[PDB]
RNA sequence: CAAGCUUGAGUCUCGUAGAGGGGGGUAGAAUUCCAGGUGUAGCGGUGAAAUGCGUAGAGAUCUGGAGGAAUACCGGUGGCGAAGGCGGCCCCCUGGACGAAGACUGACGCUCAGGUGCGAAAGCGUGGGGAGCAAACAGGAUUAGAUACCCUGGUAGUCCACGCCGUAAACGAUGUCGACUUGGAGGUUGUGCCCUUGAGGCGUGGCUUCCGGAGCUAACGCGUUAAGUCGACCGCCUGGGGA
């Protein structure tokens, strides 16, 4: 996805401490930079149809992890969405 | 960081030529933070098959640890040069510092 | 085969 | 996938009795004990032990008659898919009598013969033939 | 590890007419020979090795 | 509904393998064209011949140059990818797969009618490109006739950009996922320990082929990668022809 120094910060950006790498809302954030990082890419190679799998496999990821955050706890939502800029 | 092969043949005619091309790109590399790792003069060297109707072809051998600065000018300047006949770059594990077969036997 | 299948349409009588 | 953990005990029991296997080993519940207590109470299986609480592991001891199967075949009736229910005097037999309904009412899971006396109905979990 | 500069191992594995020696010959391992097959390809770029008998 | 828990499903780090895709360069044979040199009566082609080429010197050889497309050997029931498929080397961008040690979220999952995208080749639109191969066609044999076969040539197309077309014997003729049930011969890819006493001994996951027990099957065969025993869900068939 990225380097060490990117992907650890972001963790430690939304993250209570070092350890808390595991929850739902890093994981939007893996997502959500890392589609950022590939918008300029596909735009100049539209004929790579094999790395678009790629690319709607984590738009697909990331609308499920949004799905288990909004059905239990919205206070936690409304933060990640404006937050990254979500909701469109 | 990238750790970078850097292979480049010099043109036989031009053999004298070779240390001015060595100081002159190292300047442009270590300026923006580049490290280097093996600078190998080997001189002539036989040819195992001719390559634009020449023989005896010199041979530089380099490790360049640098950005991708370098990668975009050092290739370029190889095909706007006319002495560099044969210009080929590879990426490698880690940098490493260990002398040639080439230099180990002569 | 399924019963779920046949919710949405049962088996066709010739 | 394993959306139906007692077709996956059935399974379990099934494969290891045909196969001669002495004993076997699957993930426990609570649901799975109040099955395999009952089957020690009929004389198609011989002994249970629990192992682990964080994980809960269920063993089950075979049975044989000379290398031969005891439990000859079972079968799931009720599933996920669809949900079979039966009244206090719609209860099936196996084998006219002779085999055992697994029946989980309110007052436990017991078999028809045991239903009788109870005067229950509900979910018919497997046909122990 | 393997490596196209020592030409010495490289003499080993290929014949008088320049042609790739495969494993069922010499006996080597399958994951030094896709790395031995791209480490001449290396060397047949740079002038070490000649591509058949003919030059 | 509420509070949970961690084996399901995910996240991080350290790593390893690969023709995964896209883009940009670059190499050397071979083909053909063209230039020059030496050199002479056939070259060419087939079962046999002819059309065709050549004394303006063919063919053959050597030197030099141009353009085009493909990547010998490596290379193998070998690897990768959802599939069709994917193969010179190098750089850049980028995708998934797998393994080790733990840490962490706490069912976040499975499946899918419409919808959505990819999708061999032929062919279609616009503009380039042009060696070789080659529908239609030219010509010569064959023949009863040759329309085909065979041979000498040859356009569309094959190439690239930009779209559209969305069908194949698109086949493993087996939809996906999970749980279990004796085993071997191997391959590929790792990892843990071991008089390192050798690239070895002992284990142990991922991928893959051939045998084969029980079991299943109409037979063929399948047989821990099932077509064995089961669950979750979806598609599809109902005599042949009409179609
Ligand atoms: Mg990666
Ligand atoms: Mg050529
Ligand atoms: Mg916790
Ligand atoms: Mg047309
Ligand atoms: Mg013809
Ligand atoms: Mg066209
Ligand atoms: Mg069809
Ligand atoms: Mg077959
Ligand atoms: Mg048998
Ligand atoms: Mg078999
Ligand atoms: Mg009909």
């Amino acid at each position: 996805s990225l380097s060490t120094e990117a992907t650890a910060k972001i963790v430690s950006e939304f993250g209570r401490d070092a350890n808390d790498t595991g929850s739902t809302e890093v994981q939007v954030a893996l997502l959500t930079a890392q589609i950022n990082h590939l918008q300029g890419h596909f735009a100049e190679h539209k004929k790579d149809h094999h790395s678009r799998r790629g690319l709607l496999r984590m738009v697909s990821q990331r609308r499920k992890l949004l799905d288990y955050l909004k059905r239990k706890d919205v206070a936690r939502y409304t933060q990640l969405i404006e937050r990254l800029g979500l909701r469109r | 960081m990238r750790h970078y092969e850097i292979v480049f043949m010099v043109h036989p005619d031009q053999s004298e030529q070779v240390p001015g091309m060595i100081e002159r790109y190292t300047a442009a590399i270590t300026g923006a933070e580049g490290k280097i790792h093996r600078l190998e003069d080997w001189g002539r060297r036989q040819l195992a098959y001719p390559i634009n109707k020449l023989h005896k072809a010199h041979y530089v051998l380099m490790n360049v640890e640098a950005p991708q600065e370098v990668i975009d000018e050092l290739e370029t300047t190889f095909r706007f040069n006319d002495a560099v006949i044969r210009s080929m770059v590879m990426r490698t594990k880690h940098a490493v510092t260990e002398a040639s077969p080439m230099v180990k036997a002569k | 085969a399924t019963v779920n299948q046949l919710v949405r349409k049962p088996r066709a009588r010739k | 996938s394993m959306q139906d953990p007692i077709a996956d005990m059935l399974t379990r029991i099934r494969n290891g009795q045909a196969a001669n296997k002495a004993a076997v080993t699957m993930p426990s519940s609570k649901l799975k004990v109040a099955i395999a207590n009952v089957l020690k109470e009929e004389g198609f299986i011989e002994d249970f032990k629990v192992e682990g609480d964080t994980k809960p592991e269920l063993e089950l001891t075979l049975k044989y008659f000379q290398g031969k199967a005891v439990v000859e075949s079972i079968q799931r009736v009720s599933r996920p898919g669809l949900r079979i229910y039966k009244r206090k005097d719609e209860l099936p037999k196996v084998m006219a009598g002779l085999g055992i309904a697994v029946v989980s009412t309110s007052k436990g899971v017991m078999t028809d013969r045991a239903a009788r006396q109870a005067g229950l109905g509900g979910e018919i979990i497997c046909y122990v033939a | 590890e393997i490596d196209y500069k020592d030409i010495a191992t490289l003499k080993n594995y290929i014949t008088e007419s320049g042609k790739i020696v495969p494993s069922r010959i010499t006996g080597t391992r399958a994951k030094y020979q896709r790395q031995l097959a791209r480490a001449i390809k290396r060397a047949r770029y740079l002038s070490l090795l000649p591509y058949t008998d003919r030059h």
